[PDB]
């Protein structure tokens, strides 16, 4: 009181300088720093994928070119309800990797869907989700080796689980590397046109979708994820002024 | 008669003064109001808001009456007080549109260390700087006898005070026009062409990505902002570069009407750099 | 089966009886506290300026 | 099993009936005569800056000074209400909190979040700031709000159906209670300490009790999820918020619903629901940028709080009742009078 006071308030005064210099300190690592959030079916290569990207919820720090990535997986929760996703507003990209080889596979319980039914099914969801409206989406379509053995001499058909094979006729205008038969081609790439079908739906500019092809044993997928994001930045930047 | 020209010339001076004055002093108290348009960016448009402002209240006005009048009243000190303060804001917003263009090219092209290059502290030292560069091309020699030059029906107007009336040497126009239009000129070009193909590619590759599913804005967008400042500051530096080299080949009441027709482009400014959403979200909050 | 419904059915049992009062009986307990508390509290009326802390 | 399942029908309408019958007249009759409250004018008094990201949870304390805040990027930060300053900056073990606490004493803090972990910070010891005094784990799903009964034990609710009350000296689960089909989004401790009340994504309400661990009753008046809860002063009644624009409030003694509170033009959810010291004032935040203030008797609107740029969060109303502080998910806060 009186002039003690005064002399609370020099160090708690003191006090606040402390700590606000710890907060400007903090906020420069904070700003560089770029999070992935890495979202996924069970038993669809997520532990493969996440490992050769780098040497209840799991985080992975690295670095590529000078620049900080962290990188976000949330499997413990098990819940088709999902109001944990309010919380990954400001991620720059969300990783969805999907099984493109379980088309002839059956969910365990009631026998309701095929595996990937239940994937586009989240992924529509996903899509659609009112808080998620600006986030990009990077599809690794994970399985690629064995759905070549399984449409080759394999005596499951495209036909019989999903109808439209039919239907769709494969562009010639997109061609795969040499030596691959026609018909692998013709599997991937109803594979990969049905997601971007949901994908293009309902855009409206503001995200998009990047498709990839992906095996397990690879080293190219982190420099995939790196000139994605670039490019998700690059779009951001310039939707945000009027040039585009 | 005079009864015609005087009233007519009447109601578009007073016009432009209040369109400039307004759109300049609704910016700025938008900036500073609302925290949501507190941004790294806008530091620059306020600081072109404040220039342009500075500009419209100034120099406008006085010059106005003195065309009308066909007399200066005002004395000595202050005719040379008024030319320094055209130069002045001609020059702080000419260079604050260049420090724009370029802070958008960063921001453009190097997405991935835009953060780290400027920061709130940086972009003070750059207004700073730019506010100072300014100020020493027009303070320091029309302040001193630098600007005069030794031509006859010169020497008269800076012996009387009846007629305040811009007269210099070739060094100073030269070095003037120079430092204020050519050098950000070339750099704006150069930056708007790399924006521009950097946009153009990134359409390019979202066809090829996603065409079968489902460039006016880029040339409406740059079209714009590169053709209004052209045709508003084009024609009256190289006039004045022009009268200068040869004689008696550009009459004075031409170079007055592009010196005019320069001054109109701040009212413009507001309208090009302010279309964004947020501003309009704001200016219903006040208005 | 069973062990999922009798785990129920006991709980539901549990909350069947229980002592029940009119709501007029409760509306009327819930206005006379509101009104019995209105002069002390600060928000309804505003109090004088240098008084309250903040201001 | 189909004789179970048939019980299971019988009970419901001897509850349901029971209930019509107590109906003897709607509480807006009751109250019609009664002048209404008036207009409604707060300002902003304080801001509070300085948070990095977005705002999930705060708690005042059990003095009128002292405020706690959360945030993802890692840090609880202890305001002070009169002068605007920060007394503590702590740093976290997870980037994601979703809740926090403050003590009845005054010495300790608590914070939780994704990791379904429960941490007990202690301002006590004040060598190196705060320490992890207790580590509270063994829960299946995230936190999603905590409260402390007393210094030594602390009551938490978990996105997994269950809800469970610890011991903090030894760091084990006492009581467990159950009874939910779905996530549990917000317990709040009635003035009497025996009982508290829950809220769960299933429309249902629960009462329970703590020494005996036994659902007392439950309410199921609502359309959708629950997102926040509270309790009326005198300690007989309680209020929550949905998803959905309606806010209901519930009387124990009745074992119904009283009144029910929305509006024509709102369409939002609600993410907070608190009460004044009187009573008379239920203030409610919106997923719209805004905050409104509802007469609880009258069920008519009486004023508006603006002025955040993004949706409020959290807030909560003073011991004293002289100011109330709300927090969005833009990084500000600010304390309306
Ligand atoms: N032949 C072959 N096998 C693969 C390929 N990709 C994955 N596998 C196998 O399938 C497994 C899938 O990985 P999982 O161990 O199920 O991944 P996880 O993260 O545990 O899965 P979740 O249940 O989604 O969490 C890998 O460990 C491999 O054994 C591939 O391209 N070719
Ligand atoms: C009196 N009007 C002045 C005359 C010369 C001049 C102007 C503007 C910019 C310059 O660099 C100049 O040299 C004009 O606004």
């Amino acid at each position: 009181k009186t002039e003690d006071q005064r002399n609370e308030e020099k160090a708690q005064r003191e006090a606040n300088k402390k700590i606000e210099k710890q907060l400007q300190k903090d906020k420069q690592v904070y700003r560089a720093t770029h999070r992935l959030l890495l979202l996924g079916a069970g038993e669809s290569g997520k532990s493969t994928i996440v490992k050769q990207m780098r040497i209840g919820i799991f985080e992975t720090k690295f670095q590529v070119d000078k620049v900080n990535f962290h990188m976000f997986d949330v499997g413990g929760q098990r819940d088709e309800r999902r109001k944990w996703i309010q919380c990954f507003n400001d991620v720059t990209a969300i990783i969805f990797v999907v099984a493109s080889s379980s088309y002839n596979m059956v969910i365990r319980e009631d026998n309701q869907t095929n595996r990937l039914q239940e994937a586009l099914n989240l992924f529509k969801s996903i899509w659609n989700n009112r808080w998620l409206r600006t986030i990009s989406v990077i599809l690794f379509l994970n399985k690629q080796d064995l759905l070549a053995e399984k449409v080759l001499a394999g005596k499951s058909k495209i036909e019989d689980y999903f109808p439209e094979f039919a239907r769709y006729t494969t562009p010639e205008d997109a061609t795969p590397e040499p030596g691959e038969d026609p018909r692998v081609t013709r599997a991937k790439y109803f594979i990969r046109d049905e997601f971007l079908r949901i994908s293009t739906a309902s855009g409206d500019g503001r995200h998009y979708c990047y498709p990839h092809f992906t095996c397990a044993v690879d080293t190219e997928n982190i420099r995939r994820v790196f000139n994605d994001c670039r490019d998700i930045i690059q779009r951001m930047h310039l939707r945000q002024y009027e040039l585009l | 008669r005079d009864e015609v020209w005087v009233v007519g010339m009447g109601i578009v001076m007073s016009l432009i003064v209040l369109a400039i004055v307004f759109g300049n002093v609704l910016v700025i108290t938008a900036i500073a109001k609302f925290e949501r348009l507190q941004t790294v960016t806008n530091y620059f448009i306020t600081s072109l808001a404040c220039a342009d402002l500075v500009m419209g209240l100034a120099v406008v006005p006085f010059g106005a009456a003195h065309i009308l009048t066909k007399t200066w009243t005002f004395g000595n000190f202050w005719c040379e007080f008024w030319t320094s303060i055209d130069v002045l804001c001609v020059t702080a917003s000419i260079e604050t549109l260049c420090v724009i263009a370029v802070d958008r090219y960063f921001a453009i092209t190097s997405p991935f260390k835009y953060q780290s290059l400027l920061t709130k502290n940086k972009a003070r030292v750059i207004i700073l700087m730019v506010w100072i560069v300014s100020g020493l091309t027009s303070f320091l020699p029309i302040q001193m006898h630098w600007y005069r030059a030794t031509h006859q029906e010169a020497i008269n107007c800076y012996a009387e005070e009846t007629c305040c009336d811009f007269f210099t040497n070739q060094a100073y126009a030269i070095a003037s026009s120079i430092v204020s239009f050519y050098v950000p000129l070339v750099i704006m070009v150069f930056v708007y062409s790399r924006v521009f193909q950097e946009a153009k590619r990134q359409l390019q590759k979202i066809d090829k990505s996603e065409g079968r599913f489902h460039e006016h804005k880029a040339l409406k967008t740059l079209g714009i902002i590169m053709g209004t400042f052209t045709l508003c500051w084009l024609p009256f530096f190289i006039v004045n570069i022009v009268h200068v080299i040869q004689d008696n080949l550009i009459r004075k009441e031409v170079y007055i009407l592009l010196n005019w027709i320069g001054y109109v482009n701040s009212g413009f400014n507001p309208l090009i750099y302010c279309r964004s959403p947020d501003f309009r979200i704001a200016f219903q909050e006040l208005l | 089966s069973i062990a999922q419904a009798r785990k129920l059915v006991e709980q539901l049992k549990m909350e069947a009886n229980i002592d029940r009062i009119k709501v007029s009986k409760a509306a009327a307990d819930l206005m006379a506290y509101c009104e019995a508390h209105a002069k002390e509290d600060p928000l309804l009326t505003p109090v004088p300026a240098s008084e309250n802390p903040f201001r | 099993l189909d004789q179970l399942r048939q019980e299971a029908e019988q009970l419901k309408n001897q509850i349901r009936d029971a209930r019509k019958a107590c109906a003897d007249a709607t509480l807006s009759q009751i109250t019609n005569n009664i002048d209404p409250v008036g207009r409604i004018q707060m300002r902003t008094r304080r801001t509070l800056r300085g948070h990095l990201a977005k705002i999930y949870a705060m708690h005042w304390g059990t003095d009128s000074r002292l405020l706690v805040s959360a945030s993802q990027d890692g840090k609880l930060i202890i305001w002070d209400s009169y002068t605007t300053n920060k007394v503590h900056a702590i740093p976290l073990r997870s980037s994601w909190v979703m809740t926090c606490a403050y003590a009845p004493s005054g010495n300790y803090v608590a914070c939780g979040g994704l990791d379904n972990i429960c941490s007990i910070y202690n301002l006590k010891t004040r060598e190196g700031n705060v320490r992890v005094s207790r580590e509270l784990a063994g829960h299946t799903g995230y936190l999603s709000c905590c409260r402390f009964l007393d210094d030594n034990q602390i009551v938490t609710s978990s996105g997994d159906t269950t809800c469970a009350l610890w011991d903090i000296e030894t760091g084990q689960q006492t009581t467990t209670f159950t009874g939910h089909t779905g996530d549990v989004m917000s317990l709040s401790l009635a003035p009497d300490t025996r009982l508290f009340v829950s809220g769960a994504c299933d429309a249902s309400a629960k009462l329970w009790d703590v020494r005996e661990g036994m659902c007392r009753q439950t309410f199921t008046g609502h359309e959708s999820d629950i997102n926040a809860i509270c309790f009326f002063p005198n300690g007989n009644a309680f209020a929550t918020g949905s998803d959905d624009a309606t806010c209901r409030l519930f009387d124990l003694r009745a074992d119904q619903e009283l009144m029910t509170y929305s509006h024509d033009n709102i369409i939002c959810g609600i993410t907070s629901v608190s009460f004044s010291k009187s009573g008379r004032l239920l203030l409610a935040g919106y997923d719209d940028f805004n905050c409104n203030v509802w007469d609880a008797l009258k069920a008519d609107r009486a004023g508006v709080l603006a002025g955040h740029d993004n949706r409020v969060s959290c807030l909560g109303v003073t011991d004293d009742g002289m100011a109330v502080a709300t927090g969005s998910w833009d990084s500000f806060l600010k304390i309306w009078n």
